[PDB]
């Protein structure tokens, strides 16, 4: 199933990919690192396809609280690139209300004056 | 006679009276295990029976006869509706969820029946599948499916897994009026969900309303958690501004 | 039990607790051993007195009970994970 | 890229859209889409067609359970929404081999059929009949099948290689077009149950081909990475022969108002599949669209407007004449 997987993403088939993944989690059992992955992958794929409650809900089941962190920067990343910001209120994240704080104070003072919505 | 009389029957398919007799041939085989040249082995070649048919019979008889693992060995050999339904219940009545995920996963049965959708979401929830049995029952009859994924999420003790899931407002809407209608314990953990998703006032006012029912009982454990979640409401309550004081305290 | 009569006393109350709070919180960081051996050190253990302290203790509504209403959401989830 | 002119939200991923091609006496136009185990039949009016409706105005009629994903689907001429005597009615081919007929009144009447018979995946079908009495289908299974609307197959025509596109002729009785994955199609008369003529592509796979329904002796098609077009009965090779695709063309469509443009689709691609839209008097795409992921390619009947379906979307897009 992983050598499907990556034919299925050289091939473009984003869908099929998260079907095919959600499949090899059954198979993984006990694999706590091969299930991380398989929900990585899940997750990356829809919040590429922009379905947000469904990368949102994948993410939450993630293992690997380093993978789940790298995950939610990312997620934190594109919604507010979208300028999905809605959707980003709406999601309760854990204890990780001060970590987007600090990565957007970082990106802020980081960044030049010239404004954009981060501050705001 | 009875049997070969099965011959006479008309509009019957030639190949189901075939697969009773070889079925009635591997009983009368596995009888005798002590002759391997049996004029009985040329039942199929005298008759042109497909090979594929041979081991589909051969499948359901190892099915019959407690032999699982080769029963679904000669049934996957690359060489209906009704019994994809009964090897699914028989394998969760078995107790190998595990079997019957896998089933599921390689022949991908149509579910058209609510019956065939609940029996699904039970394989998913036994493998502990959630979110996968969850989107089951958002794609299949909504209001069937989400009482049949809390029901058993409540009767597995995934309640708590559940309540970190993105609800919609109508799931939602259904998860209160669940947990409301299913005992003071999930009026408990409804409380939890409010509090997860900063519904404060929610949450005073069921608190309170559980302050209400409570007078009267006796339980020392059911007291102590009570008197837990009484003095940390009784924090947040003593935190919040006078107007949301005011309108949490106002019946 | 403090008794700040008076504003300052009130200012320094608060400026205090605050950083005994902070202090406290990264001490225990590495506090109650890290659990290597165990499935890490998940706090299963919960004590009654530090909840009966945190009630008798005195500052003011807003952010000394929005730390107890942490504490609370805490002692939840020991609950539930006890359940 | 252009964008899309109008797009409209759909409940799943969009495997399969066709415009009506009939007229049914409704002001909008029919259009069905088929998903992941369902058909959804729905009216589009266009602000192009009705001052009074800003952008699209699309409502969904009728959803019908198929269980199977849907890979092709055919409207049949007696499809009419008129108030006295309404009657839906299509065909379906799905990934269980089967052809499925439907049957409605747009009320409660709500009858399907299931035909068999096919032993490989069925590729294309259309309704081959002016009446709508009868069914080609074609597939890997290397036959060409037509069927009554009970089920029966009237005839079969056995293929040299999978039969990957079918097509009525417009004006013409009894001529059915199929295009086989080898590059070869052939004409098929249903009265003499004959092959009167074969077109070979210069490129394959050959992946789909229709009728010009404004020039009844012009066909075009999609092969390789190419589009490919034929005027009989000048000539059994290609008069023109351009690049459709950089990665595998899959879908070929006339437009139904203009003989000059025709849409292709990309293959199912990493790169988004791209619709591009040809002028034959233009040696480039006049337009270039990106959808995401999209199967099916239709024309309305009488804008110069194109559907693709997409992940959760359709997708249209308006071309200026």
């Amino acid at each position: 199933y992983n050598r499907v997987l990556r034919l299925l993403e050289d091939v473009g088939l984003p869908e099929l990919v998260i079907q095919l993944a959600t499949i090899a989690i059954g198979e993984a059992s006990d694999d706590w690192r091969s299930q991380a992955a398989l929900r990585t992958r899940i997750f990356k794929h829809h919040l590429d396809m922009g379905h947000n409650n469904q990368a949102y809900d994948a993410l939450t089941q993630i293992p690997d609280p380093s993978r789940q962190l790298d995950c939610l920067r990312q997620l934190v990343v594109v919604l507010c690139e979208r300028s999905q910001l809605q959707d980003l209120v709406e999601f309760p994240y854990v204890n990780l209300h001060n970590e987007v704080v600090g990565i957007i104070e970082s990106r802020a003072r980081a960044v030049d004056l010239m404004t954009h919505n981060y501050y705001e | 006679h009875a049997l070969l009389d099965v011959y006479l029957l008309e509009n019957a398919d030639e190949m189901s009276k075939h697969a009773i007799t070889i079925y009635f041939l591997l009983d009368i085989m596995y009888s005798f295990p002590d002759k391997p040249d049996s004029s009985i082995e040329s039942f199929p070649t005298a008759f042109f029976v497909p090979g594929s048919l041979i081991k589909l019979i051969q499948g359901f008889w190892l099915l019959d006869h407690n032999d699982y693992q080769n029963s679904v060995d000669c049934i996957l050999n690359p060489a209906m509706s009704w019994q994809h339904s009964q090897i699914i219940e028989n394998l969760l009545c078995h107790g190998d969820s595990r079997q019957a995920l896998r089933y599921l996963q390689v022949m991908k049965p149509v579910a058209t029946t609510s019956k065939e959708v609940k029996l699904h979401m039970t394989v998913l929830l036994a493998n502990r599948s959630i979110l996968e049995a969850w989107n089951l029952q958002r794609l299949h009859n909504v209001e069937e499916l989400l009482k049949h994924m809390y029901e058993m999420c409540q009767e597995m003790g995934l309640i708590e897994e559940l309540l970190k899931l993105t609800f919609t407002d109508f799931e939602q809407g259904y998860l209160h009026k669940f947990l409301q209608t299913t005992g003071v314990q999930n009026q408990e953990l409804l409380l939890v969900h409010h509090l997860q998703r900063a519904n404060y006032i929610s949450a005073l006012q069921l608190n309170q309303s559980l302050k209400t029912n409570h007078l009267n009982d006796c339980d020392r454990r059911l007291r102590e958690r009570s008197g837990a979640r009484n003095a940390i409401l009784d924090q947040y309550g003593k935190i919040l501004p006078r107007v949301q004081r005011t309108l949490a305290s106002e019946r | 039990l403090i008794h700040c009569y008076t504003a300052k006393d009130r200012l320094a109350q608060s400026e205090m607790a605050k950083r005994v709070a902070n202090i406290l919180r990264v001490v225990l960081s590495l506090q109650q051993p890290p659990e290597s051996m165990s499935d890490s050190s998940e706090p299963r253990v919960p004590l009654r007195l530090l909840a009966p302290h945190i009630g008798r203790l005195p500052m003011p509504e807003d952010y000394a009970l929005e730390e107890l209403r942490g504490l609370t959401q805490s002692y939840l989830r020991e609950l539930i994970c006890d359940s | 890229a252009s964008n899309a002119t109008y797009t409209v939200d759909c409940e799943d991923y969009v495997h399969v859209v066709e415009f009506n091609p009939f007229d049914s006496g409704e002001a909008g136009s029919l259009l069905a889409y088929g998903g992941i185990s369902y058909v959804v039949i729905a009216s589009c009016r266009f602000q192009e067609e009705d001052s009074t409706v800003e952008g699209i105005e699309f409502k969904t009629l009728k959803t019908f359970h198929h269980g199977e994903r849907v890979v092709a689907i055919a409207w049949s001429p007696e499809t009419r929404c008129d108030a006295l005597l309404p009657l839906l009615r299509f065909a379906t081919a799905a990934g269980d081999k089967k052809i499925r007929i439907f049957t409605s009144d747009f009320q409660d009447k709500n009858e399907y059929k299931v035909i068999e018979g096919h032993s490989g995946y069925i590729n294309d079908l259309v309704f081959c009949s002016p009446e709508g009495t009868d069914i080609a289908s074609v597939g890997d299974d290397h036959t060409c099948r037509i069927w009554d609307l009970d089920g029966k197959q009237i005839a079969m025509f056995i293929l040299r290689s999978p039969g990957m596109s079918v097509a009525w002729h417009p004006e013409g009785a009894f001529k059915l077009m199929v295009a086989e994955k080898t590059g070869t199609i052939r004409f098929y008369d249903l009265t003499t149950h004959q092959a009167i003529l074969s077109l070979e592509s210069v490129q394959v796979p050959l992946m789909s081909a229709d009728w010009c329904v404004r020039n009844t002796l012009r066909i075009g098609a999609v092969a390789g990475n190419d589009w490919i077009i034929w005027e009989m009965p000048r000539s059994s090779y290609p008069q023109d022969n351009k690049p459709a695709h950089a990665d595998r063309a899959r879908m070929f469509r006339w437009s139904k108002c203009n003989e000059n443009v025709f849409a292709t689709t990309g293959y199912p691609g990493k790169m988004k599949s791209q619709i591009a839209i040809h002028h034959l008097a233009h040696p480039q795409p006049i337009l270039i669209g990106t959808a995401p992921v999209g199967s099916g390619l239709s024309w309305h009947r009488r804008l110069p407007l194109c559907v693709v379906g997409g992940y959760r979307k359709l997708f249209f897009w308006l071309t200026e004449m």
